RNA sequence: GGUGAAAUUCUUGGAUUUAUUGAAGACUAACUACUGCGAAAGCAUUUGCCAAGGACGUUUUCAUUAAUCAAGAACGAAAGUUAGGGGAUCGAAGAUGAUCAGAUACCGUCGUAGUCUUAACCAUAAACUAUGCCGACUAGGGAUCGGGUGGUGUUUUUUUAAUGACCCACUCGGCACCUUACGAGAAAUCAAAGUCUUUGGGUUCUGGGGGGAGUAUGGUCGCAAGGCUGAAACUUAAAGGAAUUG
RNA sequence: AUUAUUGCUCUUCAACGAGGAAUUCCUAGUAAGCGCAAGUCAUCAGCUUGCGUUGAUUACGUCCCUGCCCUUUGUACACACC
């Protein structure tokens, strides 16, 4: 896939792990 | 089931003084009826006629004039000055590449206190022997030219209203005094007053208006 | 690799020009990369000119052309206007006709 | 010699407007367009239609009282095409050939000291 | 009705996308000293005579 | 009206077209160029004010005060964020008309945020010449921008000048192009990407097969979006560059 | 020889009144019309391969349609756009 959408893919992904991890802070 | 054509009052338009044919054209109105009339309602329109149609001579093909109607007298409605334009084609044909264009303008008053903003444009010409293919001036050049043009324009206006200014523009003396004070800075070609618009006229004064009429 | 020294087109000593809008598809394109034509043409045409003067007051009149600049966008410039696509060497040639 | 009015032709694409008015503009005299003289949407601009509208316009022109006319031809303009539509040329010829007079004709398409964002977005109208 | 005879003085070539049409320069006989270029429909060589049904109007290209 | 063609849409509410006139906000057309300026982002209407700058001129002045730079800091397109204003236009989102097998799109319509401005954030772009800076040397040509020098050059008339604009020669410093190649390179190409195995003028920075991955983790900055710093396990024989023929 | 090989004779006497959208072939002893011999073949030509007989109209051009070829150009294809 186009680099930039992949960069967008993983931005999304980090915000998700960033979320799930806060459930346990 | 009407056809306003079998109902419309008809008319003819007369130019003012300092031109050629005062006879200008024709118009349609609406019978001066009790409640809404051919008089007060309109008449006071405007007409754009190329002064070459209005002076005859063709060394005047461009340059359009606004004639506004102010007063009326039975199948005979007069007009006064309302502005001047150029033609789009002439202008579009002075703006060649490889040369500097220069414009300047000022808002300024007359005697019969019309208030107007007049325009001015000129282009750097090649020196008749010059080898380099463009010829531009030097901003410092440009700045000075506009200040002198601006100087000359503020001078020439506040003559006897548009009337004499009108009389001033038609033989284009303005265009030449410019070139004269200018040629000591930088060449230049064309050089016209291009445009002049009216934005604040005084008060009717049926007298002075009638002074261009006979 | 690199395919031109003018890169896209004509910009050395600046950094940023200013976009124009393509006359055909409205695509923004930098002014120096533009690709331009002066559309100068008579108001009338090949046929109407005789019929013009004929049904006119004035001796032959004067006649005024229309002068307007065109800004195309490469894609629009290629798809019809000035384009061909030139061989490796012909591309170098900046002469017009 | 004649009685003068104003012709004023707006010729965009997809239709061509012809309509004559009093030399002042305030009071008009007959209109009719190219969309009027054919039914097909697609064929609204074409010279064939403008000719027909030039014909109708000429008729009422010298059926009311105007013998002659100056024309002010005009494209869309503004932040649009800036170039003359097809059926303004036809209309012109087909209103001189009609048997009317012609005197001094300039272009009046609105041209800005450019601006207001053009439509169609930066990537262009793409297809 | 006026007739108007013009003798083909030169063959210029073919136009018309099909290519059936032939450009040609003719010369009138009834008062020469004036030439016009016409578009013919049939086969043509030098020195043939076209009956120009009307006399003053020439074409150029053909699509 | 709009399109390849259509339709959604607007039309006794006289639409669209015309006329005179007014308001609002944005923008700076044509002139505009292988042209200018700035550290870079960037900068194009006029005039006034405010401070700034390079180049040039220089038998002025100081006299090594300099070059390059981890840390640290100023500025930093667009979008985006906070709080006001503004909100013409265009217009992520959304809703629609069509198209299509489908069509969350391309095309058309409505149009929210936004687009502009103030005060504060943000710190990223293919932020590009994909080419660090300072210094030296090495080869030809015609244009052009700025500055200066030289001329019983041209043109402007007045009474010759003085001016100005122009022409020729030269010279600094610019933005570029042309031709060559002694020379360089994997080539494309390159007055540097040259003066390199005959390998050293000074200095800063970065890379060390491809993925995994700019991911995980810690730190830090941010209101947020996110920025900076930045791994491994494991997997893999190629990924890749330039050019040639199909 | 029935589902009738072919041939003859009388009788029966259909559609078809020049053919929509479309589409084939052709430039001179050619097109078209006309028959013949040969192949096949015990018997069966409405088919073919050739042959001669009668003998035109209209082009002698072009790139519009369609098909192909050539340059240029792009490619991450080379098992080569299946
Ligand atoms: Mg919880
Ligand atoms: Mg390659
Ligand atoms: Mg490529
Ligand atoms: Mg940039
Ligand atoms: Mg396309
Ligand atoms: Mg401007
Ligand atoms: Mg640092
Ligand atoms: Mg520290
Ligand atoms: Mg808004
Ligand atoms: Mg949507
Ligand atoms: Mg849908
Ligand atoms: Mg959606
Ligand atoms: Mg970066
Ligand atoms: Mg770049
Ligand atoms: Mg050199
Ligand atoms: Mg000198
Ligand atoms: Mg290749
Ligand atoms: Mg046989
Ligand atoms: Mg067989
Ligand atoms: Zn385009």
């Amino acid at each position: 896939m186009r680099a930039k959408w992949r960069k967008k893919r993983t931005r999304r992904l980090k915000r998700k792990r960033r979320k799930v991890r806060a459930r346990s802070k | 089931v009407v056809d306003p054509f079998t109902r419309k009052e008809w008319f003819d338009i007369k130019a003012p003084s300092t031109f050629e044919n005062r006879n200008v054209g024709k118009t349609l109105v609406n019978k001066s009826t009790g409640l809404k009339s051919a008089s007060d309602a309109l008449k006071g329109r405007v007409v754009e006629v190329c002064l070459a149609d209005l002076q005859g001579s063709e060394d005047h093909s461009f340059r359009k004039i606004k004639l506004r109607v102010d007063e009326v007298q039975g199948k005979n409605l007069l007009t006064n000055f309302h502005g001047m334009d150029f033609t789009t084609d002439k202008l579009r044909s002075m703006v060649r590449k490889w040369q500097t264009l220069i414009e300047a303008n000022v808002t300024v008053k007359t005697s019969d206190d019309y208030v107007l903003r007049i325009f001015a444009i000129a282009f750097t010409r090649k020196q008749a022997n010059q080898v380099k293919r463009h010829s531009y001036a030097q901003s410092s050049h440009i700045r000075a030219i506009r200040k002198v043009i601006s100087e000359i324009l503020t001078k020439e206006v506040q003559g006897s209203t548009l009337a004499q200014l009108t009389s001033k523009l038609i033989p284009e003396v303005i265009n030449k005094e410019i070139e004269n004070a200018t040629k000591d800075i930088f060449p230049l070609q064309n050089i016209h007053v291009r445009k002049v618009k009216l934005l604040k006229q005084p008060k009717f004064d049926v007298g002075a208006l009638m002074a261009l009429h006979g | 690799p690199k395919k031109r020294a003018s890169n896209g087109r004509n910009k050395k000593g600046r950094g940023h020009v200013k976009p124009v809008r393509c006359v055909n598809c409205s695509k923004s394109i930098p002014k120096d990369k533009a690709i331009k034509r002066m559309a100068i043409r008579n108001i009338v045409e090949a046929a109407a000119v005789r019929d013009l003067s004929e049904a006119s007051v004035y001796p032959e009149y004067a006649l005024p052309k229309t002068y307007n600049k065109l800004h195309y966008c490469v894609s629009c410039a290629i798809h019809a206007r000035i384009v061909r696509v030139r061989s490796r060497e012909d591309r170098k040639n900046r002469a017009p006709p | 010699s004649q009685v003068f009015g104003v012709a004023r032709i707006y010729a965009s694409f997809n239709d061509t407007f012809v309509h004559v008015t009093d030399l002042s503009g305030k009071e008009t005299i007959a209109r009719v367009t190219g969309g009027m003289k054919v039914k097909a949407d697609r064929d609204e601009s074409s010279p064939y239609a403008a000719m027909l509208a030039a014909q109708d316009v000429a008729a009422k022109c010298k059926e009311v009282g105007i013998t002659a006319v100056h024309v002010k031809i005009r494209a869309t303009g503004g932040t649009r095409t800036k170039t003359p539509g097809p059926g303004g040329q036809a209309a012109l010829r087909a209103l001189a050939r009609s048997g009317l007079r012609i005197g001094r004709i300039e272009d009046v398409t609105p041209v800005p000291s450019d601006s207001t964002r053009k439509k169609g977005g930066r990537r262009g109208r793409r297809l | 009705t006026p007739v108007t005879l013009a003798k083909v003085i030169k063959v210029l070539g073919r136009t018309g996308s099909r290519g059936g049409v032939t450009q040609v320069r003719v010369e009138f006989l009834e008062d020469t000293s004036r030439t016009i270029v016409r578009n013919v429909k049939g086969p043509v060589r030098e020195n043939d005579i076209l009956v120009l049904m009307e006399s003053e109007r020439e074409a150029r290209r053909l699509r």
